[PDB]
């Protein structure tokens, strides 16, 4: 929204800048001017042949007579002309260079200066400024604003001024030539106008709003894939994958609509197109054979005003540049015109010397930049004698750690006054204070550099002798020599991360350094291990003797030896005095004390259609055939109208033309609708085939592959969309117009060369270079960019280690440290970007320069050898047309070409996730089926560990067992391994070794379905798909469709009856936060029901009452316990005194079975159970 | 600009 | 498609 003016966006620009600008757009709008003049003279090149034509044609009597006068025109006129264009070339090739040169040099030089004031900027902000704003938003904002300034300030100005002079130069020329056929072009072109940008914006769908229509879909695919362990269990995969299918044939449904009645509106906007550009030459036609106008005259203005027109369309693009630049510019130098209160970038204020440190803070009332929310310090006074050092202390706040806040004059105060000495802190220079001040913190920083450089952050000239003793004085010699490098060891966030207390030292080290006169040390002993702590601290000891101290921790080791200690209540100061006053006193003090004590495989997954592409591509190809048709018509059209001789049979030959002019155009509805019709419908089709083999493949996958870190919900369900839907993009729309490309170029190729004789073999060896040509210099272009990239990279990398840690950097001031670092790697960038203007010149001036000369090439060898002899003009104006169309037809070849990669490395996933196999696959028909119902489980000698963390092992030798119809409780220290019996049951995954029977079969060796038919899990937190409660519970019971009674049976035994029956909708309620919200006990009895509709053998309750309260709880249990003791169950609930009805309690250690037995049992036994028992039992007696 | 010829 | 650029 907010803007800025135009002339303060360039105010680093002066001298040689607007030097080049000027020269610059100079050259511009020259460039800009050159094109239509070119149409111009094309004209005068018509009538030159078109004086001949119809002499040549009206004789009809003489032959050699017409050898010499015609021949003698022609060769002046062609060589004037070519000459021209030849002139021409060179003017073009020059301007454009100055052009792109002259604006890329302005943009670097003034870029440059912008980054360099604006980190400045940065660096001059005071903490209050900070405090307000996210560094990394300001960062970031940085390094990508100041590249949008770039490519505002850039030579997209320069096209924009071109532009701007084609456009006019154009409609002059245009109208100069004459007024009728401009006014009817611009009839003309609102209408065409209207019609190709409605075609770009259709073009453009292939970026993500796809949501809109796809994302039901996608809501499906993530709510399975986040209950994929429910749905395992459960085993409907065939239903989710069912869901899942249905939902994408509506989409592919979808889409070949949008398909049809896309393609109707671009093949509509061609015929728009065709028909006005017909029309317009028509009528033009209709005013030659008035005599009105030259035949010439009409293509000059005809082209030169159409040139005009689109120059704007090409235009209107610099606009937004320029734009999107004044907006971004807008923060950036808001911050540079920013002028602070506090600097430190300011030489100003007193430089006191002989220092005795004597301070004082008076009546100092402040808050912080939360304002009027919260003010942490009432009033305030207090006095440190010099040389003596004072202890703060205080029960919460951290109004201790605001005076050293204060001290450092990092805010200044709202009342009172800090005094230094006799001075107001104030009035003595800001960077003087800072160094006069040295300060440890908690948390200590080091930046990345040797030790020595760290140590050199305390001051800027010092030497390797001055660094020894300030470590050595420090304690911290020995510690870092012992390290390897010596001094010139890395430290930093990456590599060599050491001991905190040792940074701490080297930070202690580093403000030894500056030599201070006053000492703040802020909970730097605390947060630390006990052993180090009294090696700093003898450095901390060892830091004063030599200076005033104002210290603050949470220790009371270390403030005993202190001359006054200084408690805080409510921001008001208190109790002052030594430590014996303080314990006499009684007072908070004493207090805290006493409280302290090349794949075409995938090629062969369409190749399920061999019809809709044999369509398309014949139809495509027609196209093909189809476009050359148009250059042979103008050729004929301009041809016979040169070449007339008699005028009578013209009028009504250019008018027969004109319609066929428009039939090819009404039949080129027909095809393009057509062949992007075919390859639309066979794009959304293979869509749902990729999707759905993708997708079922993806419910084929054991626990083991969705527990990877590298596989979530989001990123299977991006994975799922991202390479479906770009696979569509390779096969899709590219390949028919390449098809149509190859076509059109062989078609028209075939014609010129048969038409023109070495005239069509010499403009092929021309057109492949330029195209070529155009390719290299955008390879050119990538590559500067990205060596650009890389560049600034280091810079802002500089400046984000500056501006995270900032706090720190003001507190030892060498801003202009960082100042002078980030301008050393600018130095780089900003050399190449000199570089950058002398390449992207020369390579736009030769890619145009070419261009031009290829058009000099072009008449002179059609003139003079070739219309010397027989050859006509006609055939001349057709291989033109033809060829260098064919070739703006292979541009798209080039343009077209990414596609392809990113398909690709998206066709290449998504295969691989089709082929991958698991290790236990629930497709599988095979295994036993056993037909006896009683239900067992046998453990025996388990070792297991998760495949995601092969460290510690939750299971080693577990051994169970447990009878039908009797509950095992399950009770262990911690961890997973109460859980991992259930899901080693369900069989999610194979145990290491060891073994598992039901019946006395070995489950591994069972059938995985029928397995998992006959469990009865229960989790913690059950996760309800969005669909009816009765579609929830009949989830219990697949590949056959539950009973209403049945689910009202299931729920009557769950006892959520009351729920059910209470809801308006009742049992065709939705659920799943979609339609409804219900608690945890609902949703858990929900469970129930779906868990015992299933009439399994075996009920397995994970922890079901783990997120639950109260009464929930009571009922949820009462359910629960009824829900069991017809049934073999294992129980590893956390409510022991729901377990004291057990026929088998076993406690877990280490993943071996260390006691069990019946209650009582284990109540007689006085051990581990008795301990988990006695804890949690009575802890009820301690609530009360 | 689109294909045809503008 | 002639010689302008269409």
């Amino acid at each position: 929204k907010p803007a800025v003016s135009v002339l303060t966006m360039f105010r680093y620009a002066g001298w040689l800048d607007r030097l080049y600008m000027l020269v610059g757009t100079l050259a511009a709008i020259i460039h800009g001017v050159a094109l239509p003049l070119m149409m111009l003279i094309f004209g005068d090149m018509t009538d030159s042949f078109a004086s001949v034509g119809q002499v040549s044609k009206q004789s009809t009597q003489m032959s050699e007579a017409d050898k010499r006068a015609m021949f003698a025109k022609l060769e002046e006129e062609m060589t004037t002309y070519a000459y021209y264009y030849t002139g021409i070339g060179a003017g073009v090739l020059i301007v454009a260079y100055i052009q792109v040169s002259f604006w890329c040099l302005a943009a670097g030089r003034q870029i440059h200066k912008i980054r360099q004031k604006f980190f400045h900027a940065i660096m001059n902000q005071e903490i209050g400024w900070f405090d307000v704003h996210d560094v990394g938003e300001l960062n970031t904002r940085l390094t990508d604003d100041v590249s949008k300034i770039n490519e505002g300030i850039g030579d997209k100005i320069g096209m924009f001024f071109q532009a701007m002079a084609t456009f006019f130069g154009g409609f002059i020329i245009g109208f100069t030539r004459g007024w009728k056929l401009t006014l009817v072009i611009l009839a003309i072109s609102p209408v065409l106008g209207l019609s190709a940008g409605i075609w770009a914006k259709i073009l453009s769908s292939f970026t993500d709003k796809e949501l809109h229509a796809y994302a039901k879909a996608g809501a499906v695919a993530e709510e399975v894939l986040a209950a994929i362990r429910t749905v395992i269990a459960f085993g409907g995969q065939k239903k989710e994958l069912e869901r899942y299918n249905n939902n994408l044939e509506e989409a592919k449904r979808l889409g070949i609509k949008k398909a049809i009645t896309a393609n109707i509106s671009m093949g509509a906007a061609f015929l728009l197109i065709y028909a006005s550009y017909a029309l317009a030459f028509w009528y033009g036609t209709s005013l030659v054979i008035s005599k009105e106008y030259s035949i010439g005259q009409v293509l000059t203005v005809f082209f030169s005003v159409l040139i005009g027109a689109f120059s704007v369309g090409q235009a209107s693009p610099n606009i937004e540049a320029f734009a999107n630049a004044r907006g971004a510019a807008y923060e950036v130098f808001k911050i540079i015109d920013n002028k602070p209160s506090i600097d430190s970038f300011s030489k100003s204020g007193h430089k006191p010397d002989n220092i005795q440190g004597n301070l004082e803070f008076k009546n100092i009332h402040f808050s912080y930049p939360s304002r009027k929310e919260v003010q942490i310090l009432k009033g305030l006074n207090l006095k440190v004698k010099s040389g003596q050092t004072v202890a703060l202390v205080g029960n919460s706040g951290c109004g201790k750690s605001t005076t050293v806040q204060l001290m450092q004059r990092l805010y200044d105060p709202l009342d009172g006054m800090v005094s230094i000495d006799g001075q107001d802190i104030r009035t003595i220079n800001v960077r003087y204070l800072r160094e006069i001040i040295g300060v440890v913190s908690q948390e200590p920083v080091l930046f990345a550099t040797t030790i020595a450089e760290n140590i050199r952050y305390g001051r800027e000239d010092v030497t390797m002798d001055e660094i020894e003793k300030a470590v050595k004085e420090a304690n911290a010699y020995d510690f870092i020599m012992k390290l390897p490098h010596q001094f010139d060891t890395l430290v930093g966030e990456r590599g060599a991360q050491l001991s905190g207390g040792q940074k701490q030292r080297i930070a202690i080290a580093r403000a030894l350094v500056r030599n201070p006169k006053i000492l703040l040390l802020d909970e730097a002993t605390s947060a630390l291990d006990t052993e180090s702590e009294a090696v700093v601290q003898a450095a901390l000891d060892k830091a004063r003797e030599g200076r005033t101290t104002i210290v603050i921790a949470h220790r009371l080791s270390t403030v005993r030896n202190a001359d006054v200690i200084a408690g805080f209540d409510g921001g008001v100061i208190v109790e002052q005095g030594n430590h014996d006053e303080l314990m006499r006193e009684k007072g908070i003090y004493f207090k805290l004390v006493m409280t302290q004590t090349s794949f075409w495989r995938i090629l062969k997954l369409n190749s399920t259609e061999w019809p809709y592409f044999v369509v398309g591509i014949f139809c495509a190809i027609i196209n093909g055939g189809l476009q050359p048709a148009f250059s042979v018509i103008f050729s004929k059209v301009v041809g016979v109208f040169t070449n007339g001789g008699p005028p009578e049979t013209q009028r009504q030959n250019s008018n027969l033309f004109s319609l066929l002019f428009l039939i090819l155009g009404i039949i080129s509805f027909i095809t393009f609708f057509l062949q992007g019709f075919t390859f639309g419908k066979a794009g959304e089709i293979l869509t749902k085939r990729l999707r759905y083999m993708v997708f079922k493949s993806m419910l084929r996958q054991d626990v083991s592959w969705f527990d990877d870190p590298k596989n979530t919900t989001g990123a299977l369900t991006t994975r799922l969309a991202n390479d479906a839907a770009q696979v569509k993009g390779a096969t899709g729309s590219r390949l028919a117009v390449i098809f149509q490309n190859i076509a059109n170029l062989g078609t028209g190729i075939i014609i010129s060369l048969i038409y023109g004789w070495q005239l069509t073999l010499l403009l092929l060896a021309i057109v492949p270079i330029i195209a070529i040509a155009g390719v290299v210099e955008m390879k050119m272009l990538s590559g500067q960019a990205l060596k650009d990239k890389k560049e600034l990279e280091g810079s802002g990398k500089i400046a984000t280690e500056a501006i995270e840690n900032f706090r720190t950097v003001v507190s030892l001031t060498r801003e202009q440290k960082f100042e002078t670092m980030y301008a050393q790697s600018l130095q780089i960038p900003y050399r190449n970007a000199m570089k950058k203007a002398h390449v992207f010149g020369i390579t736009f001036s030769f890619t145009q320069a070419m261009m031009y000369f290829s058009y000099a090439a072009c008449f002179r060898f059609g003139a003079y050898l070739v219309t010397q002899q027989l050859m006509t003009f006609e055939n001349v104006l057709l291989v033109f047309s033809a060829i260098v169309f064919g070739a703006m037809a292979v541009g798209q070849v080039s343009s077209f070409a990414p596609d392809y990669a990113k398909a690709t490395v998206s066709a290449s996933h998504i295969i691989r996730i089709i082929e991958k196999t698991p290790e236990i696959d629930s497709y599988s028909t095979q295994g036993l089926k056993p037909n006896m119902l009683e239900g067992n489980v046998q453990f025996s000698g388990v070792v297991f560990n998760y495949p995601t963390r092969p460290s510690i092992p939750v299971l080693q030798g577990l051994s169970l067992e447990v009878k039908k119809g009797q509950t095992l409780a399950l009770v262990g220290s911690s961890g997973c391994g109460k859980s991992t019996v259930v899901q080693l049951l369900e069989r999610f995954y194979d145990p290491m070794a060891g073994s598992v029977f039901l019946d006395g079969k070995e489950i591994k060796q069972l059938n995985v379905q029928w397995l998992r038919a006959q469990l009865g899990i229960v989790s913690q937190e059950p996760i309800l798909f969005d669909c009816s409660i009765a579609e929830n519970i009949a989830y219990g019971d697949n590949s056959r469709v539950v009973s209403y009674e049945e689910i009202v049976r299931a729920a009557k035994e769950a006892n959520i009856h009351q729920f059910i029956d209470s809801l308006p909708d009742k049992y065709n309620t939705r659920v799943g936060d979609k339609g409804t919200q219900l608690s945890g006990g609902q949703k858990q009895r929900i469970a129930i029901a779906r868990a015992l509709v299933r009439q399994p053998h075996i009920l397995l309750l994970d922890e079901a009452t783990s997120a639950l309260d109260t009464e929930s709880e009571k009922v949820v249990q009462e359910a629960l316990d009824k829900a069991r003791e017809g049934r073999t169950c294992i129980v590893i609930a956390h409510r022991l005194s729901t377990i004291q009805n057990a026929d088998l309690i076993v406690v877990i250690q280490n993943g071996k079975v260390k006691e069990h037995g019946t209650h009582q049992q284990l109540l007689a036994q006085k051990g581990i159970y008795f301990s988990m028992v006695s804890v949690q039992a009575g802890a009820k007696r301690s609530l009360e | 600009x689109a294909x045809a010829x503008a």
